């Protein structure tokens, strides 16, 4: 075989400790670049003028941050959605002042994670598997896209993309609530149903299978040793687990079919999170949460507050305080 | 061959009766004007 | 009842349309009936819009998305986009609605009455998915149809009234396009532009000559390509690259539509040429810019020297420089300096916004337009309360740009998901393990351990 | 506002009506 | 009386339509009377 | 309060009706 | 508004755009009628 | 076989809805908590406790109705119907917020009831009681948030009110006043919930995509039998796939499912600990080093200082209506605001 | 199964619908009247639209005393003349 | 010292990734 043929065989080999594959051919360098730039920036990058008003925000550890406060800071509002690679800067110092690391990292990362999804398809194909694990992964991926790419596009600036840091994430959330009332948006509510529900069903399934483990061990050893990797027999009694849960609620609320059950386990959080992503991605174009501000009115016309109006007051606090030196005109239109 | 008034029957109706009454009420409320 | 339960078809009711894969007649039925649904919504929705239409209110104050499409084509409107005659809208609606009856008729017929398979009935209309020749032929037919469509746009623009041109000198107006751009350097030039800020790829097309010429090119390209695919069969490298099956083809088209949906989202969000702001409302950038303009005008009237006014941050309160030096509006709207619009461009000089023009040349219609657009920014709630999320109820408004952008992002996303689904499945089915792993021939069991 | 509800009642029943008629006449459902 | 006399699909269709009607009424109420903001 | 009778007349007419209709099977069961 | 002549059909026109949705629901009525086989 | 044993017999009959001894506690308390919530949200105001409309009767929708907490002046009164506040008057009791304590308490005892149900059925069926054990996390969350937290504060008033938008308000209050997102116990909570969701998703998808072909159908659900001895999917293939994709993989099914119990249960428990802290205003509100630097150096800015500005806005702008018993009057000139907004 | 009649049987039986085509509308109408007669307001002490404030008042009738709260509410209601 | 600590814990975690992956106990089929 010729060199290219050999190379292809290696790339797509099912015997590599970590599968490479063609998606991996793109994934590996982009994820490495994103990772390296991220670590160096998080430790050592100078303050970044996120909002384009010459008010640099310090993100890195060496410049006064800890793990909780630190971040790689989004690129300058002056850049907006312009492409700002290293070679567009007059110098690395300019590049750093304007938040170049952020763009390098999120673009390399979004590409790399997309290829990660593709790679999940690819290995499933090489191993003779069914292909849809990658579809499950599309949910967290879509969310990543929502906060790093789509929301910036809609608002016209990567300065509004989610910061790469813990406190920065919280900042993104609070400003988001101010400007979109995301809590009153049904797609975010479906997202909450997705992750609360995912947690519920995770615990539920975990506990039901654990409850019906077939006795294979003594009391002085871990029950886990009762399962051996690759054994053909199922390790728990699903009829007993179903007897239990079916009696816990009523019989027809419970799954007797393991395939049906596991499909449910996949579908609930995945769909919920799909809607969370779509929530962010559509509030990106300012179609916002329900607004029931002053919706209840008495016979004279006095406003009768509901809990929605209290929410509105909180949001007002966030709105009037955020980016306190950036607005010169009365409406925050992006 | 089947009983009518069972524990299940009771449970069902303790939920269903109030539910229909309540839905009647909320329906009526839709025509209240300030 | 052939193939209409799980036992015989292999497919459960919730995947029931998968039972149609090799029943070309019934499948034809499903498709023509669906086309009927589409045409039906076009017509019905148009009539609904027209019934709810108050001509002296901006379209975008009235939750309209189709009438704007008709108006952009030059039908029904005059200078400034004023509605001068609603009858064309009425015609578009009625004719689509009438046509949907025909399509639905054919669809219902082929779906539950006509030959369930077409192959024994007609070698022309029959097809095998694995028959690469026939597939590329049908593909060819439809390419020719698409080319014809694009040429219909060209013909409307050049020989049947023209198009609404928001950039028309003296103000927006319907204009006949007489010198479409034919230069490939320009046309495909758009195709090679960055999608990033200040570039915008094909979304940046900003004059009707380029649009029309583009559709001339696309029309010829599609007709040529269609003939090509009728007359040829896929080459070897193509054969070895693709999966050749119904589900595979569906997956390819789903990928395509996902891409187009994203592209359209951006188009309606940024572009104000083929989506005139007169009909669709101002873009986000446009409204933000308009606010800056509005208060520059107000404060300058009050005696402010807006060129030298230093804001709190040290940057100009009204005016500042872009990173490449052009004079642009200050405040947050610094992000939107790539915006271009017929109401703002007269203030623009070679170095950007011109201070002398700003001081001496701003017209009342510009003030008006900036105020209108500032106060119809594409922000609003799901129950259509216009404004920022903290605004009180009063104004019933969500921009058509928001409706269109959000809807098509949702659809494009789910169509990407659908592409992954049906591509992965097509691969697995073609290789023959879509139903699961063969216990007696489990591939991993024949592979050396990882460690 | 009565005619809207009447209309949607006629259309809305038109659907299930086809199914019902065919089920009765033991048609090719 | 005997079970199965009324087809489960008819029951389902009618029940479903009823649900759509009452929910429809509630959404109507969002725009009229109390809670309409008007 | 006449309103409680005007309101709970449907409930008791319903209860009475179903009692009337299910009485023989109820007696047979009991 | 529609041309005056057609105005009597205003309620009908208000209801038409929703009809496509009905087809989706119809698919389920139909499936229930054949027991989701 | 005396009356106790006869009763035990009847309680444990295998009927459509199992009753059990635990049912005697569970069903009345769960029924009264659900019913109380529906009654309150349908008919009952919050005018006299919060200055809020909160019912369908008043014009609220599903998102905005709530059964609201009592007035702050009630303190932590049990607020019993026959108690010294309502004195047996049902209407006044509703007006004073009696339904809130009614629902919280019947709810608490209902949750006890439900977990007892889990033990009882597990014991009767012959399984290990890990489902009950896992249910301890819901308990910890309910008890810390609805009971301990307000008991630490001035009154029941600052407990969450039972409603959608009301809960959203609870969230925003915790951000503005407690800086709750900064709290490492909440963070562990988040890690447990999102990690739980991740495990749910990935496990479901993995099982569904390593299925053995056990039938001829393209719809593969029918090719399973609850009574079958064989694993329905390939653990070996699953293991190789994830080993080559992520670097590591489960190889032990028992450990896998125990872990699925462990992550979200532990997460919720940690969040509970944090809320118990917030009961005493024992917050993770600040980083002292941050504040010392920022106070001395007007050019030092991080996302932490940014978020505190947001909190200060929330507090000033929400307190007067959210805390009406305080009679706050904040003149315009003292409201914190950035430029223009 | 657990001895009860299948729901499929019951809800598709003629007798079931003879019973419930009466009992369900009756209940619905009862709730309707509970609202339309105004009884709901008085049972639960919920303000009608004209009973949140007296005509020139703009102060919420907030309960401020735990043990004479009842009397406070009564006073507040009298204050609507 | 703070920075050194943060980066040190992070570094130990990465090292741990390496051993958990390439020096895991190999799964063995029975
Ligand atoms: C096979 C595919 C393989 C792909 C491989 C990857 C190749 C690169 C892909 C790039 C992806 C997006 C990059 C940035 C996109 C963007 O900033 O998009 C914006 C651009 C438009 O750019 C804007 O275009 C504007 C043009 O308007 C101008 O011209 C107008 C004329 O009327 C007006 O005058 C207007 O005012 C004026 O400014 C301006 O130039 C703006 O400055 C400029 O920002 O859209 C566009 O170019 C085109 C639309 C691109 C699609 C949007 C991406 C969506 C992806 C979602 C994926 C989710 C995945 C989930 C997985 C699970
Ligand atoms: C746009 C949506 C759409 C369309 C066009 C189709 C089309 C089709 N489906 Mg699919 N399907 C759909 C959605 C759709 N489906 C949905 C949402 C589901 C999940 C509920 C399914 C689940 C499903 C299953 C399980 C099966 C199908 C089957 C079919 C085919 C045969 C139908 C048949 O013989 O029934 C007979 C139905 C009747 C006799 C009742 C009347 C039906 C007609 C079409 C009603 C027309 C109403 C219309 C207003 C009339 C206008 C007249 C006017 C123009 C003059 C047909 C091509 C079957 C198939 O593939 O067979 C090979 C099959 O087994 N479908
Ligand atoms: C041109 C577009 C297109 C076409 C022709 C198909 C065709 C097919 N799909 Mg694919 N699919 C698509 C897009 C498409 N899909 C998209 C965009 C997604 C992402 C969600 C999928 C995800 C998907 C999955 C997971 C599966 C399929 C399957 C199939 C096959 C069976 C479909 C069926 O009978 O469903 C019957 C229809 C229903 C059961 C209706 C579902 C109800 C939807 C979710 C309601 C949506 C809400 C609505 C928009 C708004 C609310 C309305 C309400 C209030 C009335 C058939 C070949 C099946 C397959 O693999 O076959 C081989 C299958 O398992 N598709
Ligand atoms: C391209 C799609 C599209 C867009 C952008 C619009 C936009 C608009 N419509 Mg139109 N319309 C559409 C399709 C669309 N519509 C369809 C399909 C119908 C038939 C139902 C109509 C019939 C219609 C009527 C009768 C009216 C409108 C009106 C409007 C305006 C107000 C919208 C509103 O308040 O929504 C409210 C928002 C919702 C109801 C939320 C929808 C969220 C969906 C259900 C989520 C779906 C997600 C996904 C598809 C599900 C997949 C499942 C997953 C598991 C895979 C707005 C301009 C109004 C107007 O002002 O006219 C002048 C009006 O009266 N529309
Ligand atoms: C669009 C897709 C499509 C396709 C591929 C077919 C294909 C077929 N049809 Mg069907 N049919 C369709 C749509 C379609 N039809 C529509 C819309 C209707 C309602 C009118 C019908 C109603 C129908 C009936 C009642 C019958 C068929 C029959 C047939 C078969 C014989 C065709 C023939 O010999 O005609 C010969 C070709 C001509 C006479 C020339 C046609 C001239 C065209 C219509 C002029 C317009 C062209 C222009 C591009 C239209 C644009 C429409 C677009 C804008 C929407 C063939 C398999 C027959 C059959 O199945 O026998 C068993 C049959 O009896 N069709
Ligand atoms: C509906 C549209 C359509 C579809 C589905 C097809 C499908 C096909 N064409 Mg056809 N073709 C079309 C329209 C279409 N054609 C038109 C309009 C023309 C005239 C321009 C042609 C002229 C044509 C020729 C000359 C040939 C084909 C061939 C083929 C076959 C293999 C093509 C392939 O591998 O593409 C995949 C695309 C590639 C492999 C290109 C390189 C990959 C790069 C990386 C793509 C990057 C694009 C980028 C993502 C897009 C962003 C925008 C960009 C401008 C920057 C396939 C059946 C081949 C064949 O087998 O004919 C018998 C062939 O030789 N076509
Ligand atoms: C708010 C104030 C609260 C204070 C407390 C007052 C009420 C106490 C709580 C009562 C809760 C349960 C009551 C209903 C029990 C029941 O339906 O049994 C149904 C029994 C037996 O039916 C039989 O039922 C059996 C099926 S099963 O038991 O229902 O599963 C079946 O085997 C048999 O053939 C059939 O005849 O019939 C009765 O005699 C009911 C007596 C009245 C109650
Ligand atoms: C296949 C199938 C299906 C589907 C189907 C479909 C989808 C169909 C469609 C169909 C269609 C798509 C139809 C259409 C129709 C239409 C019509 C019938 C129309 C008419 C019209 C008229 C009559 C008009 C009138 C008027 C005028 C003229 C003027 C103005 C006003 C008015 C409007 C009045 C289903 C799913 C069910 C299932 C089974 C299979
Ligand atoms: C009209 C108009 C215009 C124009 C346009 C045009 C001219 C366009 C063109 C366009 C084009 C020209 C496009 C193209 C596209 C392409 C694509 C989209 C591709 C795809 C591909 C693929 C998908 C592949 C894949 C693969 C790979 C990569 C590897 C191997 C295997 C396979 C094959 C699978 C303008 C703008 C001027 C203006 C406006 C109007
Ligand atoms: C244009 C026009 C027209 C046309 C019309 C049409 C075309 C119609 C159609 C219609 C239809 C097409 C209808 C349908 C309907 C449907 C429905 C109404 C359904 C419903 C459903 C439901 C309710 C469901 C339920 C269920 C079941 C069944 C099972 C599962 C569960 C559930 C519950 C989901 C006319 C003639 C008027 C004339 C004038 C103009
Ligand atoms: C509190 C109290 C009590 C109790 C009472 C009770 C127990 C009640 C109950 C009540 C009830 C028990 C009620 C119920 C109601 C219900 C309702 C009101 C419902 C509604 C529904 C709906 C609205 C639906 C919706 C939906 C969903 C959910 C999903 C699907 C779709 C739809 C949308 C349909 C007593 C006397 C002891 C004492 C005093 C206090
Ligand atoms: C609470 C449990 C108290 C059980 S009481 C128990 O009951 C028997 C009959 O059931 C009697 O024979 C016995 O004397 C008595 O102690
Ligand atoms: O950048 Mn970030 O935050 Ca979205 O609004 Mn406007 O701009 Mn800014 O203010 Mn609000
Ligand atoms: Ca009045
Ligand atoms: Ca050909
Ligand atoms: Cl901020
Ligand atoms: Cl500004
Ligand atoms: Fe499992
Ligand atoms: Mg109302």
């Amino acid at each position: 075989a010729n060199l290219w043929e050999r190379f292809c065989n290696w790339v797509t080999s099912t015997d590599n400790r970590l599968y490479v594959g063609w998606f991996g051919v793109i994934m590996i360098p982009t994820l490495l670049a994103a990772t390296i730039c991220f670590v160096i920036a998080f430790i050592a990058a100078p303050p970044v003028d996120i909002d384009g008003i010459r008010e640099p925000v310090s993100g890195s550890l060496l410049y006064g941050n800890n793990i909780i406060t630190g971040a790689v800071v989004p690129s300058s509002n002056a850049i907006g959605l312009h492409f700002y690679p290293i070679w567009e800067a007059a110098s690395l110092d300019e590049w750093l002042y304007n938040g170049g690391p952020y763009q390098l990292i999120i673009f390399h990362f979004l590409l790399g994670a997309s290829c990660y999804m593709g790679r999940q398809w690819e290995l499933s194909y090489r191993l003779g598997m069914r292909p849809w694990i990658c579809v499950a992964y599309s949910a967290p991926l879509a969310s990543a896209f929502a906060v790093f790419l789509i929301y910036p596009i809609g608002q016209g600036s990567f300065s509004d993309g989610m910061p790469l840091g813990i406190s920065g994430t919280f900042n993104f959330m609070i400003v988001f609530q101010a400007e979109h009332n995301i809590l009153m948006h049904p797609f975010h509510q479906l997202g909450v149903a997705g992750v609360f529900g995912g947690a519920l069903f995770c615990a539920m399934h975990g506990s039901l299978v654990t409850s019906s483990l077939i006795r294979e061990t003594t009391e002085t050893e871990s029950a886990n040793y009762g399962y051996k990797f690759g054994q053909e027999e199922e390790t728990y009694n699903i009829v007993a687990a179903h007897g239990y849960f079916g009696r816990l609620i009523f019989q027809y609320a419970s799954f007797n079919n393991s395939r049906s059950l596991h499909f449910f386990l996949a579908a609930w959080p995945v769909v919920g999170v799909w809607f969370a992503a779509l929530g962010i991605s559509t509030m990106a174009f300012n179609l916002n949460g329900f607004n029931f501000n002053h919706s209840v009115i008495d016979a004279k016309g006095n406003v009768i507050n509901t809990w929605a109006d209290i929410i509105n007051r909180a949001n007002l606090g966030m709105e009037v305080m955020h980016e306190r030196n950036a607005h010169n005109f009365p409406l925050d239109l992006a | 061959s089947y009983p009518i008034f069972t524990v299940r029957w009771v449970a069902v109706h303790t939920l269903a009766v109030p539910t229909i009454f309540f839905l009647g009420a909320i329906a009526a409320m839709q025509f209240i004007q300030r | 009842a052939t193939n209409r339960d799980q036992e015989s078809s292999g497919f459960a009711w919730w995947a029931g349309n998968a039972r149609l894969i090799n029943l070309s007649g019934k499948l034809l039925g499903a498709h023509v009936a669906h086309a009927g649904l589409i045409v039906f919504w076009a017509g019905a929705m148009t009539l609904f819009e027209l019934a709810h239409f108050i001509p002296e209110k901006p379209m975008y104050e009235q939750g309209l998305i189709l009438i704007p499409h008709i108006a952009t084509l030059g039908w029904g409107v005059g200078p400034g986009g004023e509605v001068v005659d609603t009858f064309p809208f009425f015609v578009v609606g009625v004719v689509h609605l009438i046509s949907s009856a025909v399509l639905g008729f054919g669809g219902v017929y082929h779906a539950i009455r006509g030959p369930e398979t077409l192959e024994e009935y007609s070698s022309f209309f029959g097809y095998d998915w694995k028959d690469k020749n026939k597939m590329t032929t049908i593909l060819g037919f439809h390419l020719i149809v698409l080319g014809i469509g694009a040429l219909l746009l060209v013909a409307k623009a050049m020989f049947f009234g023209g198009l609404y041109d928001t950039w028309a000198p003296g103000g927006g107006d319907v204009r006949v396009i007489t010198n479409p751009t034919l230069d490939p350097r320009v046309i495909f030039g758009y195709l090679l532009k960055s999608p990033f800020g200040g570039e915008g790829w094909i979304v940046s097309v900003n004059n009707l000559e380029d649009v029309v010429g583009g559709h001339i090119w696309i029309g010829l390209i599609c007709i040529a390509g269609g003939i090509w695919h009728i007359l040829t069969t896929p080459f070897g490298w193509a054969r070895r690259a693709f999966i050749w099956s119904g589900e595979a083809y569906l997956s390819y088209s789903l990928g395509a539509l996902s891409m187009m949906g994203f592209i359209a989202t951006c188009f309606v969000w940024f572009n104000n040429t083929v989506y005139p702001s007169e009909f669709y409302g101002p873009t986000g950038p446009e409204a933000s810019q308009a606010q800056a303009m509005t208060f520059l005008i107000r404060d300058q009237k009050l005696g402010a020297n807006v060129g030298s006014a230093q804001g709190p941050t040290g940057l100009g309160k009204y005016l500042m420089r872009s990173p490449t030096g052009e004079i642009i509006f200050g405040g947050e709207t610094m992000r939107f300096w790539d915006f271009r619009g017929p109401w703002l461009e007269p203030l623009r000089g070679p170095n950007g916004l011109d201070l002398n023009k700003i001081k001496n040349d701003i017209q009342p219609w510009q003030e008006r337009r900036a105020a209108e657009y500032m106060t119809h920014a594409p922000l609003g709630s799901l129950n259509s309360v216009g404004g920022v999320a903290t605004e009180i109820n009063s104004v019933n408004f969500v921009s058509p740009r928001s409706w269109l952008a959000t809807s098509h992002f949702v659809l494009a996303f789910f169509f990407l998901v659908g592409h992954l689904w049906h591509a992965g499945r097509a691969r697995a089915a073609a290789a023959g393990f879509e139903k699961g792993i063969d216990r007696e021939s489990e591939p991993v069991l024949s592979m050396p351990s990882l460690d | 506002v009565i005619a809207q509800l009447t209309m949607i009642a006629m259309i809305g029943i038109a659907g299930p009506m086809i199914i019902f008629l065919l089920a009765v006449r033991r048609g090719n459902l | 009386s005997e079970g199965g006399r009324i087809p489960l699909w008819i029951v389902a269709t009618v029940a479903g339509m009823g649900v759509i009607v009452i929910v429809g009424l509630f959404f109507y109420g969002a725009y009229a009377g109390l809670g309409s903001s008007l | 309060d006449w309103r409680v009778l005007v309101v709970l007349l449907p409930v008791l007419l319903a209860a009475g009706w179903a009692v009337r209709n299910i009485l023989p099977y109820a007696v047979k069961q009991v | 508004k529609l041309p005056e002549a057609y105005a009597i059909f205003d309620p009908l026109v208000d209801v038409l755009p929703v009809i496509p949705v009905l087809f989706l629901a119809l698919a389920f009525v139909w499936q229930a009628a054949v027991g989701f086989r | 076989r005396g009356w106790f044993d006869i009763l035990d017999d009847w309680l444990k009959r295998d009927r459509f809805v199992f009753v059990g001894w635990s049912g005697i506690l569970l069903f009345p308390c769960a029924y009264l908590a659900l019913g109380g919530w529906l009654t309150g949200t349908t008919f009952v105001t919050s005018w006299y406790t919060h200055g809020l409309a909160s019912s369908y009767l008043e014009g609220c929708n599903f998102l905005t109705v709530a059964v609201s907490t009592p007035a702050n002046s009630m303190g932590h009164s049990l607020l019993l119907l026959w108690g010294p506040e309502a004195q047996g008057d049902f209407t006044r009791w509703c007006q004073l917020g009696g339904l809130w304590t009614f629902i919280a308490l019947h709810g608490a005892f209902g949750l006890i009831g439900f977990m007892l149900r889990q033990f009882e059925i597990a014991r009767l069926v012959g399984v290990r009681p890990y489902n009950a054990i896992a249910f301890s996390a819901p308990i910890a969350v309910f008890v810390s948030v609805f009971l301990i937290y307000p008991l630490g504060q001035s009154s029941w008033f600052f407990a969450p009110s039972f409603g959608v938008a009301a809960i959203f308000r609870f969230l925003l209050f915790f951000q503005g006043f407690h800086n709750w997102t900064l709290n490492p116990f909440h963070m562990m909570g988040v890690a447990g919930v999102l990690g739980g969701a991740l495990l749910c998703a990935i496990h479901g998808a993995t099982v569904e995509n390593t299925l053995f072909q056990d039938g001829e159908g393209a719809s593969t659900f029918r090719a399973f039998n609850p009574t079958q001895a064989e694993e329905t999917y390939s653990m070996v293939t699953a293991n190789r796939f994830w080993s080559q994709i992520f670097g590591i993989a489960f190889s032990n099914k028992r450990w896998l499912h125990f872990f699925m119990l462990f992550v979200p249960v532990t997460g919720l428990w940690m969040s509970a600990i944090g809320v118990v802290g917030l009961a005493l205003n024992l917050r993770s509100y600040d980083f002292i080093s941050q504040e010392i630097r920022a106070a001395e150096d007007p050019e030092f800015e991080t996302f932490y200082t940014k978020n505190l500005l947001l909190n200060e806005g929330i507090r000033a702008w929400m307190a007067p209506q959210d805390q009406p018993h305080e009679n706050f009057v904040f003149p315009e000139e003292v409201l914190p605001r950035g430029n223009a907004l | 199964t657990t001895g009860e009649r299948p729901f499929s049987d019951i809800i598709t039986s003629v007798r079931y619908w003879v019973i419930h085509s009466i009992t369900i509308p009756a209940l619905f109408i009862a709730g309707w009247l509970f609202v339309s007669t105004g009884l709901a307001y008085d049972v639960f002490g919920t303000p009608r639209p004209d009973s949140y404030y007296a005509q020139e008042q703009r102060s919420i009738p907030l309960v401020t005393d735990r043990f004479e709260a009842k009397q406070q509410v009564e006073t507040f209601l009298e204050q609507l003349k | 010292m703070e920075t050194i600590t943060y980066v040190f814990i992070f570094a130990c975690i990465i090292a741990l990734f390496f051993f958990a992956i390439f020096f895991r106990e190999p799964p063995r089929i029975t």
